[PDB]
């Protein structure tokens, strides 16, 4: 199925624009975005693992896929977030939740399971692959929400509508390129 | 924003 990330999108919006709300239509559009970008990255990462005869989709294949998919500097920004998340989780002496350990609002355990839907046969999925992908999906969502919230404040409105999402995407040439491809 | 009038708030 296409999964629902709305709860976690809202948690990101609370960290980015604590004072700003978001409409139901806007949330549906963001949920489509997350699913679409997930599918593009996961498909490419799984392909990389298969063509290269790897037994596991790892953080290397996610990182490569991010560099093939995200346009311009956005890809390097996103790689840095994935790498940061993996590092935080690793240095986490933790009996905490996987997401909390990596510093993330998006659901690492769920995303690991969803990623397994793209792994053929015996191919496994690594925990760090799922941390890294989670972190990229969260970061992209934060980038859109930051920009759309700023468009809303510019229009003196207190919640994000689809028009603010359009303003956000249309005014950033990398996000515009990403969404046109997706 | 008349546009959005039938677009309810997302509620946590």
């Amino acid at each position: 199925r296409k999964e629902t990330y709305s709860s976690y999108i809202y948690k990101v919006l609370k960290q980015t624009h604590p004072d700003t709300g978001i409409s139901q239509k806007s949330m549906s559009i963001l949920n489509s975005f997350v699913n679409d970008i997930f599918e593009r990255i996961a498909t490419e990462a799984s392909k990389l693992a298969a063509y290269n005869k790897k037994s596991t989709i790892s953080a290397r294949e996610i990182q490569t896929a991010v560099r093939l998919i995200l346009p311009g500097e956005l890809a390097k920004h996103a790689v840095s977030e994935g790498t940061r998340a993996v590092t935080k989780y690793s240095s986490s002496t933790q009996a905490q939740s996987s997401s909390a350990r990596a510093g993330l609002q998006f659901p690492v355990g769920r995303i690991k399971r969803y990623l397994k839907r793209h792994a053929t046969g015996r191919t496994r999925v690594g925990s760090k692959a799922a941390i890294y992908l989670t972190a990229v999906l969260e970061y992209l969502t934060a980038e859109v929400l930051e920009l759309a919230g700023n468009a809303a404040k510019d229009l003196k409105v207190k919640r994000i509508t689809p028009r603010h999402l359009q303003l956000a995407i249309r005014g950033d040439d990398e996000l515009d390129s990403l969404i046109r491809a997706t | 924003d008349d546009e959005d009038e039938e677009d309810d708030d997302f509620k946590e």
